[PDB]
RNA sequence: CAGGUGAGCUAAGCAUGACCAGGUUGAAACCCCCGGGGGCGGAGGACCGAACCGGUGCCUGCUGAAACAGUCUCGGAUGAGU
RNA sequence: UGAGAAUCUUCUUCGCCGUAAGGACAAGGGUUCCUGGGGAAGGGUCGUCCGCCCAGGGAAAGUCGGGACCUAAGGUGAGGCCGAACGGCGCAGCCGAUGGACAGCAGGUCAAGAUUCCUGCACCGAUCAUGUGGAGUGAUGGAGGGACGCAUUACGCUAUCCAAUGCCAAGCUAUGGCUAUGCUGGUUGGUACGCUCAAGGGCGAUCGGGUCAGAAAAUCUACCGGUCUGCCUCAGACGUAUCGGGAGCCGAAGUUGGAAACGCGACGGUGCCAAGAAAAGCUUCUAAACGUUGAAACAUGAUUGCCCGUACCGCAAACCGACACAGGUGUCCGAGUGUCAAUGCACUAAGGCGCGCGAGAGAACCCUCGUUAAGGAACUUUGCAAUCUCACCCCGUAACUUCGGAAGAAGGGGUCCCCACGCUGCGUGGGGCGCAGUGAAUAGGCCCAGGCGACUGUUUACCAAAAUCACAGCACUCUGCCAACACGAACAGUGGACGUAUAGGGUGUGACGCCUGCCCGGUGCCGGAAGGUCAAGUGGAGCGGUGCAAGCUGCGAAAUGAAGCCCCGGUGAACGGCGGCCUAAGGUAGCGAAAUUCCUUGUCGGGUAAGUUCCGACCUGCACGAAAGGCGUAACGAUCUGGGCGCUGUCUCAA
């Protein structure tokens, strides 16, 4: 009974990846929003 | 002489299929088929535009010569009439005296190997590309230009014909397949005669999917949609009221053309 | 209401690859004897039935083995297929 | 073993999967791999054990996958087109495998890696040297080719499996027998070389002309004319050698007959229509340039061979399901016996496992089951469920029909063992055994008659699969090509469509058959456009301020101003209407107690002992009706309704 999470590394990083977020002002906003919150992770890149 | 079937299956009796005997059984021409058709209904932004275009058989384009003006004065031999997807009309391969091969629409008749003559001075044989000026009045012609150069745009579905009528100082009147009486410039080329495979129109599809083989996804009525998706909404039974389409309008009688400069360029008789 | 995040589930499209045991039936066309008989041929959104795809009816399950299943039964099964 | 054992280790039986519950991969996980140790907690009990804790090792590539190559969709994108901003597009080029391209196989082994390492022997490209040759090379450009669908199907062959009184290897046996003709196991992989055997497969061949063809070039392509079975090829087999492996107590044998792939020969043949990528590598040409007494190429030797991945799990206890989860998870291989066939069913090889609480006991009750007197649907909303039917062969099969079908209609018969005979395992006779012969497993209940929908199909992830939806067919209607139509800040760009009226868009009917009547009054729309009305604008005649006045300035008509509406025709496969003891008309066919009937269990007939159901007539159609289609229709349905056969614990009535 198929589940929501089928992992896929190229998909996980093509979406969600730091280079992917940097392409868009929303994603650069996600990046700085995380740097400010001070997360250790910041992206699926880590 | 279209092929038929016995009813060995429930939906095979009503089917019809075209007569391929005269088509030459050969591969399309490796250079003339640039191929590469994407075959998507989704347009530039991925949103459905012409609704219900779907899968079906993959096709290739084969480039067709619509202007037929760079070969003026050169004879051509008809290599082989042959099948083509993406056209209601069959097309004819032809080899030029300088050895160029090129595709064209097939007129009705035209047995393989017939000579054809493009240009201004070429005689009104079947298959020649001619200016409207040299065409005698009342002859059957297809592959009609709307403007000099560019290419043929009128009469190109199977069996369509255009009728020359009178003549002006340059412009020549013609009867379009709708019966529209439109003027067209003297320098427009045309191919004499009617298009080949004249009786495509009588083919019966005979089952649902056979149109899927043509890439036509099922076409829903808006009688079935919920009022969210179509102005023919729910209604607990089945009906209609007001007669409007997807985005609302009039599908039974409404004038839809606009107020273009094209309107003065044809006698008003139309459809 | 605003600006975002999501088609890795699912709803479709596109490009490109792959899969569908076996058995039944015997369309044209082609060839003989007088549309009919014989051969021949191997067509089909044809038949039966595994994978596979799907969920027809009861029952069980009901603080489950499982936040939608299980046994049995059932639909298709070369096509509008997976 | 141990402090402690139903559970950890080993041995011998047992049972369970075996197109898997075996094996190999991809994902994806990340040390879970191996060794030595540990016992808190995680392990549904235990625990000395573990996929858990600790420490330490294991992971090797010029040839496998990717990269240093190519391109599809897609994403980019100097220039370029747009757009309050952020940005949206966008030619070339570039990225981008799921595809194209490309050089090795056989064997061995750590505790743990293997086309990687080692052993044997190959190939690839590159550089250089020696020599032959001793001169032409021959581009981001041209050309060929690479380059492709589906179904069937002929011939050879391999993988691979079967048989034997073929060979080889080892030993026994005993129970009552066999003394081996019995039992068990094995019975070739690679490479090199052949005047060895070989289906199948490919390919014609130059001379010349024309410029108008490939940008120009061209000795290469295309066009055009003249000119005469054969070559090439090995799939695979056979021999010699060799190098391995090889049952076994270091190394034996390697035969004969048969079966046989989706694999190989091949890019085979044939049929079909829905008409089936691109690009570089590659082959061939010249342009420019470099030379034409240190060429292209070939032979040998030497030298060089970069990056990333490879452990382990990988239909699952190591991935997705919060779990050591009955769930799912793409590709490949998947033996034998029997059974028409098969990846089916039953048993089993290899291999793998008994599902991480156990032991008793044999109450009620509950779940999955086996048999059941007599009766047989009486049960009940309904035969729901459970019987019954069951595979193959022979015989035989209706109303109806679109002539194809209904059809596996129905119904009856055979089925096992032995012997003789005939034919190529069948048929022919005979005999035999049981209750019984598809002996166990898998393996249709059928008929009559309706309603609805023609049909295959599609659907509400997780209470509805249908009479819904779609469907071919039909109809209206639009749209002349920057087409109507749609996405869109957009004279951007796209889709329609590299389509052009036999096409494209919308709407509704929904195969086929006979058909589809009346009513333009309202509403819509299409035409007309004498007249009515109608904005800004043009006009500014006049009515007023304020100044001594020039002048400045607030209002401001008439006429003239478009579409559009009022008005006038028409249009129904436009929205619709076709009735109440005047409205535009008032129901053409067909049907009718309907899926439509309130009164209603309508009346009569049918069928049952008994029929609110059901079927056929009637018509009083509350409240049918003609492409929101009317009347039929063969075939079809996990569709609904009524009946009958058959058999059943559904039931009498439970044991
Ligand atoms: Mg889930
Ligand atoms: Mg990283
Ligand atoms: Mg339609
Ligand atoms: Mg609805
Ligand atoms: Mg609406
Ligand atoms: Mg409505
Ligand atoms: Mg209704
Ligand atoms: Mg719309
Ligand atoms: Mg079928
Ligand atoms: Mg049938
Ligand atoms: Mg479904
Ligand atoms: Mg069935
Ligand atoms: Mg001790
Ligand atoms: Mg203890
Ligand atoms: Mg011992
Ligand atoms: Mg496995
Ligand atoms: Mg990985
Ligand atoms: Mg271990
Ligand atoms: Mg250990
Ligand atoms: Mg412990
Ligand atoms: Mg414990
Ligand atoms: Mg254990
Ligand atoms: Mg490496
Ligand atoms: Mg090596
Ligand atoms: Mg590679
Ligand atoms: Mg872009
Ligand atoms: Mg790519
Ligand atoms: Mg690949
Ligand atoms: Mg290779
Ligand atoms: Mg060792
Ligand atoms: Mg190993
Ligand atoms: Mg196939
Ligand atoms: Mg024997
Ligand atoms: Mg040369
Ligand atoms: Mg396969
Ligand atoms: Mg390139
Ligand atoms: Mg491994
Ligand atoms: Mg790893
Ligand atoms: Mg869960
Ligand atoms: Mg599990
Ligand atoms: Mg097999
Ligand atoms: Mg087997
Ligand atoms: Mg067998
Ligand atoms: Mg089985
Ligand atoms: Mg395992
Ligand atoms: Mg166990
Ligand atoms: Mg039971
Ligand atoms: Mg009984
Ligand atoms: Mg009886
Ligand atoms: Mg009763
Ligand atoms: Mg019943
Ligand atoms: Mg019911
Ligand atoms: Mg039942
Ligand atoms: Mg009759
Ligand atoms: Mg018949
Ligand atoms: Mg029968
Ligand atoms: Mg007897
Ligand atoms: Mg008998
Ligand atoms: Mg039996
Ligand atoms: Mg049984
Ligand atoms: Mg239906
Ligand atoms: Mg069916
Ligand atoms: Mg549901
Ligand atoms: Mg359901
Ligand atoms: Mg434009
Ligand atoms: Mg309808
Ligand atoms: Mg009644
Ligand atoms: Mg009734
Ligand atoms: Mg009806
Ligand atoms: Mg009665
Ligand atoms: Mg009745
Ligand atoms: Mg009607
Ligand atoms: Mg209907
Ligand atoms: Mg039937
Ligand atoms: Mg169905
Ligand atoms: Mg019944």
């Amino acid at each position: 009974m198929k589940r929501t999470y089928q992992p896929n590394n190229r998909k996980r990083a093509k979406t969600h990846g730091f280079r992917a977020r940097m392409k868009t002002k929303s994603g650069r906003n996600i990046l700085a929003r995380r740097r400010a919150k001070g997360r250790h992770q910041l992206t699926v890149s880590d | 002489a279209v092929k038929k079937y016995r009813p060995y299956t429930p939906s095979r009796r009503q089917m019809t299929t075209a007569d391929f005997s005269g088509l030459t059984k050969k591969r399309p021409e490796k250079a003339l088929t640039e191929a590469l058709p994407k075959t998507g209904g989704r347009n530039n932004r991925g949103r459905i535009t012409s609704r219900f275009i779907g899968g079906g058989h993959k096709r290739l384009y084969r480039i067709i010569d619509f202007k037929r003006r760079d070969k003026s004065g050169v004879n051509a031999k008809v290599a082989a009439i042959e099948y083509d997807p993406n056209r209601s009309a069959r097309i004819a391969l032809l080899h030029y005296a300088d050895g160029e091969k090129r595709y064209i629409l097939a007129p009705e008749g035209l047995t393989v190997g017939a000579t054809v003559n493009a240009g201004p001075e070429a005689e009104p044989k079947l298959g020649n590309a001619l200016p409207l000026r040299f065409v005698p009045v009342g002859a059957v012609v297809h592959a009609l230009e709307l403007v000099p150069g560019k290419g043929a745009q009128l009469a190109r579905s199977a069996g369509t014909s255009v009728q020359v009528q009178g003549k002006e100082s340059d412009y020549v009147i013609v009867r379009l397949p709708s019966g529209e009486l439109r003027r067209v410039h003297s320098e427009c080329y045309a191919t004499i005669g009617a298009v080949g495979n004249a009786e495509h129109k009588n083919i019966v599809l005979g089952k649902a999917g056979r149109s899927r083989w043509l890439g036509r996804k099922p076409h829903q009525r808006g009688s079935a949609m919920n009022p969210v998706d179509h102005p023919h909404g729910g209604g607990e039974g089945r009906t209609g009221a007001g007669r409007v389409p997807v985005t609302p309008w009039g599908k039974p009688t409404k004038g839809l053309k606009t107020r273009r400069k094209r309107k003065t360029s044809d006698r008003f008789i139309v459809t």
